[PDB]
């Protein structure tokens, strides 16, 4: 049945009805509910009432949606139990949205519910709800879940939103896309801190020598790469890098040979 | 449990029992651990020989220096 | 890069020719 | 090489736009079924790893229909008059007993 | 560990405004906002002290970097 | 790191004071010294012994590590 | 355009909670008039068609519809919005859920403003 | 040195003297130079009081009096 | 940045209420805490001291040097740190 008062616990629910004024009143109830080492159940019900009083404190919502998560961990994330802990966030966002912790925390628990094509979503509404400032706190999770999986072409998009933001992070795009094999798109992010005349990236790499990776990644991958004139950047190279021109003939050719095309080869 | 952090922890939420210099034995709860052995004593007992006697304590913190001897058994414990 | 250059230069043929093998049956 | 030695010796707001906020990069649609395939095996990694060991529906956030479940409880009011009869029931016991 | 140090907030944020922000936190036992005597305006920058410090640490970890009235804020402990 | 200076001596300094002494032994004196090794100085002292009467102690020192103990006969304000 | 129409429906999101007598910074931004439409508009609405459809249909007093109806203090400059029939009244009530809707749709697209 | 041989005695069985008369037997399983002597299946055997039993016990090492050796535990090479 | 003084931090929290301490000789002492030392020396203005037989007194100060003494019990009040 619906109803039922212990003999134990009375006083605090009559000190609650009596001084409806502070989250307190609720806390020496909850508190006192714990040491009785009670059941799980009855504890939910006592924070929901306590978030329907106080609905935009921070400290219940925070606690109760914890305190879901530790109950529940013992079930398989399969089970219908952490899909109601979902929909407990959903109820939590819709007062403390600009909580970034709440965010975070609903994103871990639809990364440990293992879930993915809505996972993503709720990252999106993170980007869209919290301030601008806030939101490394949310790439770093949100690309960390992507490239964790066998996910390119969703992580391609993402990663070229969070670039806009964190443009330093385009030498770690380049090297999860070779990772992936996405060679021509590992190759066009190249080209695009290579036309960034700093004299040094972030990694420690000066044009130069990110030019270089370009020359190595685009010869020696003739069959993978499609979007550039492999032909016509190593012979930029061949001019202005005069220092090096008997090197880069050699790497052009050594481009055609391993495409095969030896006729071209021994032109060059 | 003495001194070493990792094992501080392990030993933590349950009930420890020190005898001491003066032949009195103590069980208490601990939560606390100084790198130097000095640990905060909680919900503590203390039982005195003239006879036999017991008193109700308040909360206490202990140096390791005065500990003779300490050993940890206890149930699922108290908040 | 004397030395770089022709060893490098060897593997090529053999990444190459191993390649042309196969494209070389594949017509048939 | 001394500009090498240069940095050792020695912006973002003005580029968010409809891009960043992801307004202009999901009409495709091709990307949930290859989650799909990946959603599905994680669900059976982790079953072998762990095999060893009121409701409303509306428009969210982001344009797709969701659910929201409505905890219903006791309001304050009704366990208020359940635990007031309750303790009636103690009292006049002990009065007359 | 109790007392916060909040700072870079628009002149519409008054003490009320702190009040109701960091009470999602905590209780909230003190809010000192050092005005500037020559303006008659606050110096865009406010305390909140806390009863609890696990509360206190709470409101950093979110208020921090948010945007009150279109201005982001920062919040510290008061050294 | 930064460790701790010495105690607010300066408010306890020159008054009167009973000290106590192992073995229920009494001694009143005045009191005016401080050092890094912490020491103390008692002056014009007199002695109330177990097994005898009273002797008055001309300029004493005491070994700070050894005993520390003293009851004062004016309120700290 | 956007902008000044924006201000002028947080201005009916302001009317409709106070027709709700909820209480609460809700028609301050489109965000929390969004949160506000989901948990609580939809709600109280969905709570109306539960009580037409479940007991209205057989089982309740004629012209009942009239009395039920959630969001009558927003349609206040409206006279004599239900006639009393309730398989009529049922249907100018979903008209009037239609114009509560189409603002808040209108707002979900000016999020991006 | 010294601090050899306490960081690398563990498992052996030891018999310790306590400053107040007592004697101790129990098994070691601690690793560390700090003498921190941790004791596992342990008997007790206090002055002027009857012998008990101890499933764990733990002991300042700088408080011990002094601590028995077993026969078999080669000393030579713990405090090279 | 710096990170030391945990009971430092613990021993401070100590401060300005009651504590209760032990000595060699026997007898315990009760009184109110304010100064505190990395040494462990600590200083007690206004003290109650109790004998295990029936006999008690009065003291206004008592100092407390941290490495020829047993130890002291601090309050409750720490528990919530």
């Amino acid at each position: 049945t619906m109803k039922g008062i212990s003999s134990e616990d009375v006083p605090f629910e009559e000190d609650i009805i009596r001084n409806p004024t502070s989250v307190n009143c609720w806390q020496r109830y909850i508190d006192h509910k714990l040491q009785n080492k009670s059941p799980a159940k009855q504890m939910f019900l006592i924070y929901e009432r306590a978030l329907a009083v106080f609905e935009r404190s921070y400290k219940l919502w925070y606690h109760y949606l914890k305190y879901r998560e530790s109950t529940i961990v013992n079930k398989c994330p399969t089970d219908n139990s952490w899909r109601a802990l979902c929909d407990t966030y959903e109820r939590c966002l819709m007062r403390l949205h600009k909580m970034p912790r709440i965010w975070i925390c609903y994103c871990e628990v639809m990364i440990k519910r293992g879930l993915i094509t809505e996972t993503r979503r709720v990252f999106d509404r993170a980007l869209r709800s919290l301030p601008v400032t806030q939101h490394m706190r949310i790439w770093t999770l949100y690309i960390g879940f992507l490239t964790s999986h066998d996910l390119p072409e969703t992580t391609i998009r993402v990663y070229r939103r969070y670039l806009k933001m964190n443009p330093k992070a385009r030498e770690d795009y380049v090297e999860y896309l070779i990772e992936r094999d996405q060679i021509d798109e590992a190759a066009k992010e190249l080209t695009t801190l290579v036309n960034q005349d700093q004299n040094v990236s972030e990694k420690g790499r000066t044009a130069h020598q990110l030019w270089t990776q370009l020359c190595d990644l685009i010869s020696k991958n003739p069959v993978k790469i499609f979007s550039l004139n492999v032909d016509a950047i190593i012979r930029q190279g061949i001019y202005r890098y005069t220092d090096q021109v008997g090197f880069l003939w050699c790497s052009l050719a050594d481009y055609y040979i391993r495409s095969a095309e030896f006729e071209r080869a021994r032109d060059v | 449990t003495i001194s070493k952090n990792n094992k501080m922890m392990a030993h933590l939420n349950y009930r420890m029992k020190i005898i001491l210099q003066d032949g009195r034995t103590f069980i208490g709860f601990f939560k606390a651990f100084d790198k130097h052995m000095n640990i905060l004593l909680a919900e503590c007992e203390e039982h005195r020989q003239i006879g036999e006697e017991k008193r109700i304590l308040g909360l206490v913190l202990v140096r390791g220096e005065h500990i003779v001897s300490m050993t940890v058994d206890g149930p699922p414990p108290r908040d | 890069r004397r030395e770089e250059i022709i060893n490098k230069t060897e593997d090529a043929c053999e990444a190459g020719f191993a390649l042309m093998l196969e494209m070389k049956r594949n017509s048939r | 090489e001394l500009f090498e030695k240069s940095t050792e010796g020695e912006d973002l707001l003005r580029n968010i736009d409809a891009h960043y906020f992801g307004y202009l990069d999901d009409e495709d649609g091709r990307l949930i079924p290859l989650e799909k395939l990946i959603e599905e095996k994680n669900i059976e990694r982790i079953n072998k790893e762990f095999a060893e060991k009121q409701e409303s529906t509306v428009i969210g956030e982001d344009g797709r229909p969701m659910t929201i479940r409505h905890v219903l409880l006791p309001t304050q009011q009704d366990i208020e008059e359940m635990l007031l009869e309750q303790k009636k029931q103690e009292l006049m016991a002990k009065y007359l007993d | 560990k109790r007392t916060l140090y909040v700072g870079g907030f628009t002149e519409d944020v008054t003490e009320k405004v702190l009040m109701a922000a960091f009470i999602p936190f905590g209780d909230v036992v003190a809010i000192s906002i050092p005005m500037d005597y020559e303006s008659g305006k606050h110096r865009g920058f406010g305390f909140v002290e806390f009863d609890m410090a696990e509360d206190a640490a709470m409101a950093i970890d979110n208020m921090n970097e948010s945007e009150l009235f279109g201005k982001t804020i920062r919040v510290n402990f008061a050294r | 790191m930064s460790k701790t200076h010495p105690p607010e001596l300066k408010k306890y300094m020159d008054k009167e004071m009973d000290l106590k002494l192992n073995g229920n032994r009494r001694v009143s004196g005045i009191l005016r010294g401080f050092d890094p090794f912490m020491n103390m100085v008692i002056d014009e002292a007199v002695e109330y012994q177990k097994d005898g009467g009273s002797v008055n102690l001309g300029m004493t020192v005491i070994r700070g590590n050894s005993v520390v103990i003293m009851e004062p006969k004016e309120r700290i304000s | 355009y956007v902008l000044k129409e924006r201000l002028q429906l947080l201005n009916c999101v302001e009317k409709l909670a106070k027709a709700l007598k909820i209480v609460g910074d809700v028609a301050y931004t489109c965000e929390n008039a969004g949160y506000f439409f989901r948990f609580s508009v939809c709600r109280v609405w969905e709570e109306f068609l539960a009580k037409v459809t479940s007991k209205g249909c057989n089982k309740l007093a004629e012209g009942i519809i009239s009395e039920i109806f959630p969001f009558t203090g927003f349609f206040k400059d409206i006279p004599d919005l239900f006639s009393g029939n309730n398989s009529a009244d049922l249907k100018v009530a979903h008209s009037c859920w239609r114009h509560i809707e189409q603002i808040f749709e209108k707002l979900d697209e000016f999020r991006a403003f | 040195k010294l601090v050899r041989f306490l960081m690398k005695l563990s498992h052996e069985t030891v018999n310790i003297e306590l400053k107040n008369g007592t004697q101790v037997s129990g098994t070691i399983m601690g690793v560390d130079v700090a003498m921190n002597t941790h004791l596992r299946a342990v008997s007790m055997t206090v002055k002027n009081k009857e012998p008990v039993k101890l499933d764990t016990l733990s002991i300042r090492g700088n408080n011990i009096r002094y601590i028995i050796l077993p026969d078999p535990l080669a000393l030579d090479t713990l405090l090279i | 940045m710096t990170s030391v003084g945990v009971p430092i931090k613990i021993l401070h929290e100590a401060e300005g209420h009651m504590v209760t301490l032990e000595t060699v000789t026997g007898e315990v002492y009760r009184g109110k805490l304010s100064e505190a030392e990395d040494n462990m020396n600590c200083q007690l203005a206004e003290t109650v001291v109790t004998f295990r037989d029936g006999r008690s007194h009065q003291l206004d100060n008592v100092f407390i040097r941290g490495n020829k003494i047993r130890f002291m019990i601090l309050p409750d009040m720490l528990k919530n740190a």
